């Protein structure tokens, strides 16, 4: 919309978004993970 | 494991006079250890684990 | 140097992006990630000297 002139963010190189704007060559190369909820349970000598 | 490994790129317009020399500017600092300078500074901290 | 010298429209290989190629030849967004790495025969691997 010309509001801004760059993005300068962590912006996903993707298919869709190619097809419009310029992406720049990869800065962090990374990809999707699942992120989940995370001693010692000698209850006694018994 | 990773999937859809995809990277983060900067986002300019189609013309982007600049999108030239951004690129150049990206390849050359991880070249010069510059992103792994902010990578040490921002991503590896290790609290706890 | 095939590119460069126009000898051929394309280059599919193992070929890395970096600075003084890209100011040759136009490379296309990568397909797979690589970099500098270490190769180093394991030690075995021990126990803690504090064990
Ligand atoms: C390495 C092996 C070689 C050496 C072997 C030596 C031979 C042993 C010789 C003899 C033992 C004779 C049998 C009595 C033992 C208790 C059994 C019992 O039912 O206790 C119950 C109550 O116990 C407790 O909850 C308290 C025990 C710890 C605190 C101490 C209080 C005094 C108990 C001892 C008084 C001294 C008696 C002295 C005269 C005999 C067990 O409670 P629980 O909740 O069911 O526990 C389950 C375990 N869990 C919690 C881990 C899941
Ligand atoms: N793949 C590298 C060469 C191998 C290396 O030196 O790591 C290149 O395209 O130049």
């Amino acid at each position: 919309s010309g509001q801004a002139d760059m993005i300068v963010a962590p912006l996903t190189i993707n298919n869709e978004r190619a097809q419009y704007i310029e992406f720049s060559k990869p800065f962090k190369y990374q990809g999707l993970t699942i992120l989940v909820k995370k001693r010692s349970t000698l209850d006694s000598f018994m | 494991e990773l999937f859809f490994r995809s990277g983060f790129g900067i986002g300019m317009r189609k013309d982007s006079p600049w999108k030239q020399n951004v690129s150049l500017s990206i390849l050359k600092s991880h070249e010069n250890g510059f992103m792994e300078d902010l990578d040490k500074t921002w991503v590896r901290y290790q609290e706890c684990d | 140097g095939e590119v460069v010298m126009k000898r051929a429209y394309m280059a599919v290989g193992s070929l890395t992006i970096n600075e003084e190629r890209s100011e040759v030849v136009d490379f296309s967004v990568p397909f797979i990630e690589t970099g500098i790495s270490v190769m180093v025969s394991r030690s075995n691997g021990t126990v803690s000297p504090s064990a």
